[PDB]
């Protein structure tokens, strides 16, 4: 589990929305606080819900390591021993994977810097404005609740008996 | 030896030292073999009603 | 894919850089033996984004520039193999007034040593021609 | 495959030329932020084989 | 054999690397005439 250095001199980029915010009681960043607010979510008849093994705070600690490693080390930490490379050369390698020569980045370092930062800001606005952005997750939670709720409703059905109350017929 | 309960450890903590002019280039390597197992079939069975 | 060829999808055929695999049978199953190549012990160095020599920004054709604190060279990305800075290993692109964080080094070209030998060879021939 | 590394499969990790991705946690899910290169305005020319 | 081919001059970067030397050598030969 890697952790980011305190310094944030990442060549004009800021990863503020994705880097964890220490201020919150849980070490969550700006973006995934929006998501946790968007979603909408023991019983009498045996129906119990068991807690997950990984507590919700534990997962957010993993994603920091997956994110801290990829912003300072490249692809090495996934396939070997972690090695450090400055972020300015991290982008240069990616362009070689596109087929464009590496000189273009160092020639226009400001333009890519501004476009990346501006693009990240839009995601926060786009997610937080339209309510249908999270339809896929919202389908899972609603589907589970509906089926389970119908099961309880079934106890009131007569099934062709005289009364749906078990003690009443007895 | 007895049974104990505790909070699980997310792994061995390790920090990396970022800089804007530091690089590390390996000087050696090792070739390790790792196994992988996958099921491919089950025992077929037929039943007369 | 993993066996009949070489794979590029990271962490699909073995954990690490993949070479091949050798399948083996099993009762109601199959088992693979992935052969993975992984770098060993490392060593920290001093790096640069480019080199400017005569006003122009230079860039390695493949790899990265590297220094141990005294001199600059170019090596491959995954194995320390020191090499003298050659233009055949380093193309040129425009001037060096925009590269943020640029550093300084002289640029060598294997063209000069060929010319250096002949230039010195030509010098002695003209000296001989003065005798008559 | 395209968080620990770069993907060359088309459309598999976001429309356009791919650079990297960033994971973010979510309730009962995960959300990806694909940073994809996309060519801008073009210009016509004359070519020879 | 190739279809669609057109004609165009081709630059050779190593040629001025030797043309300049041959130009400078030819100047030396002219210089060598004076003594
Ligand atoms: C960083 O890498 C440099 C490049 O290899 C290296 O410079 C080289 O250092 C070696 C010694 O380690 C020299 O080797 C020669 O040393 C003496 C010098 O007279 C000779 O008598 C020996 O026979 C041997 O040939 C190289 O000459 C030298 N190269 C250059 C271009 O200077 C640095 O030493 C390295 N620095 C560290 C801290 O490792
Ligand atoms: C890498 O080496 C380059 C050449 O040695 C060097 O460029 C030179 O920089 C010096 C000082 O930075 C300039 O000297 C002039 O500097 C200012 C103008 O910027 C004047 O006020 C001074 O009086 C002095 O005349 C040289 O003109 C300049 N040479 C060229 C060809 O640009 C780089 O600065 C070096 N880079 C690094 C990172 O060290
Ligand atoms: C690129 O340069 C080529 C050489 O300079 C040139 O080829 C020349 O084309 C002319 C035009 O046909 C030929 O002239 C002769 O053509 C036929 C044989 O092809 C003869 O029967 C005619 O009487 C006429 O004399 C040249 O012989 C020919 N030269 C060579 C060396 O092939 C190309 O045409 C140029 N490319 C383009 C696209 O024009
Ligand atoms: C390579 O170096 C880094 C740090 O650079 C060091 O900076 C100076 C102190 C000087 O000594 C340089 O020559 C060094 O290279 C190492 O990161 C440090 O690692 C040690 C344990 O080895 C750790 O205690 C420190 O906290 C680390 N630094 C920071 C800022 O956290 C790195 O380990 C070196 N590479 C290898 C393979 O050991
Ligand atoms: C590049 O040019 C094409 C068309 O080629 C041109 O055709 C003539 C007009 C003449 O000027 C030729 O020398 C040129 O090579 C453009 O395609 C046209 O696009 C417009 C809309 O932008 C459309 O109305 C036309 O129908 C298109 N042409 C055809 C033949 O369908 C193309 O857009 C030009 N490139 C750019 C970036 O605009
Ligand atoms: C990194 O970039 C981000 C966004 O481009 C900056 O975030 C805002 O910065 C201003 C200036 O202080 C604050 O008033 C805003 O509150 C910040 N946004 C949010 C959502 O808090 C950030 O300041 C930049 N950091 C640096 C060091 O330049
Ligand atoms: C790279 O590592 C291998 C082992 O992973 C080294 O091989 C060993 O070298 C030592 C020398 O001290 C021998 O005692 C061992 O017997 C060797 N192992 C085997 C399996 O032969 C190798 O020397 C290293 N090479 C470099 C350049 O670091
Ligand atoms: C690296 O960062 C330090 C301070 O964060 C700065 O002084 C130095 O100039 C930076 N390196 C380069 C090459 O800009
Ligand atoms: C000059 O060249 C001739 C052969 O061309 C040789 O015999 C002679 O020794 C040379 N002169 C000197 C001073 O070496
Ligand atoms: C391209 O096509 C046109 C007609 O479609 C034809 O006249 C021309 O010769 C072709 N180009 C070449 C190089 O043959
Ligand atoms: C011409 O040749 C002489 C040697 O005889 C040399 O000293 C001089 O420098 C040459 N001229 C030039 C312009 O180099």
């Amino acid at each position: 589990i890697y952790k980011t250095p305190p310094i944030k001199d990442f060549g004009g980029f800021n990863f503020s929305q994705i880097l964890p915010d220490p201020s919150k009681p849980s070490k969550r960043s700006f973006i995934e606080d929006l998501l946790f607010n968007k979603v909408t979510l023991q019983k009498f008849n045996g129906l119990t819900v068991l807690p997950p093994l990984l507590t919700d705070e534990m997962i957010a600690q993993y994603t920091s390591a997956l994110l801290a490693g990829t912003i300072t080390s490249g692809w090495t930490f996934g396939a070997g021993a972690a090695l450090q490379i400055p972020f300015a050369m991290q982008m240069a390698y990616r362009f070689n994977g596109i087929g464009v020569t590496q000189n273009v980045l160092y020639e226009n370092q400001k333009l890519i810097a501004n476009q990346f930062n501006s693009a990240i800001g839009k995601i926060q606005d786009s997610l937080s404005s339209t309510p249908s952005a999270l339809g896929k997750l919202q389908d899972v939670v609603n589907q589970n609740a509906q089926a389970l709720n119908t099961l309880v409703k079934q106890l009131s059905s007569n099934f062709g008996a005289i009364s749906s109350v078990l003690n009443d017929i007895l | 030896q007895s049974i104990i309960a505790y909070t699980m450890s997310l792994g061995a903590e390790n920090s990396v030292a970022y800089s804007n002019n530091s690089i590390a280039i390996p000087t050696n390597f090792t070739i390790s073999v790792t196994t992988e197992i996958l099921p491919v079939s089950m025992t077929k069975t037929s039943v007369d009603c | 894919e993993c066996v009949l060829g070489q794979s590029k999808r990271v962490d699909f055929c073995g954990k690490g850089y993949h070479l091949m695999s050798f399948p083996q049978s099993a009762p109601h199953g199959v088992v693979f033996l992935h052969v993975t190549y992984v770098p060993a012990q490392e060593k920290n160095f001093t790096t640069a984004p480019a080199i400017c020599h005569d006003g122009k920004a230079h860039f390695p054709r493949e790899g990265v520039f590297v220094s141990n604190g005294t001199h600059w060279f170019v090596t491959q990305r995954n194995f320390y193999e020191p090499q003298i800075i050659t233009t055949d290993n380093t193309f040129v692109s425009g001037n060096c007034d925009v590269v943020i964080g640029i550093v300084n080094n002289t640029v060598y070209d294997p063209l000069q040593p060929e010319l250096d030998s002949f230039k010195e060879e030509l010098d002695k021939y003209f000296k001989n021609h003065t005798s008559p």
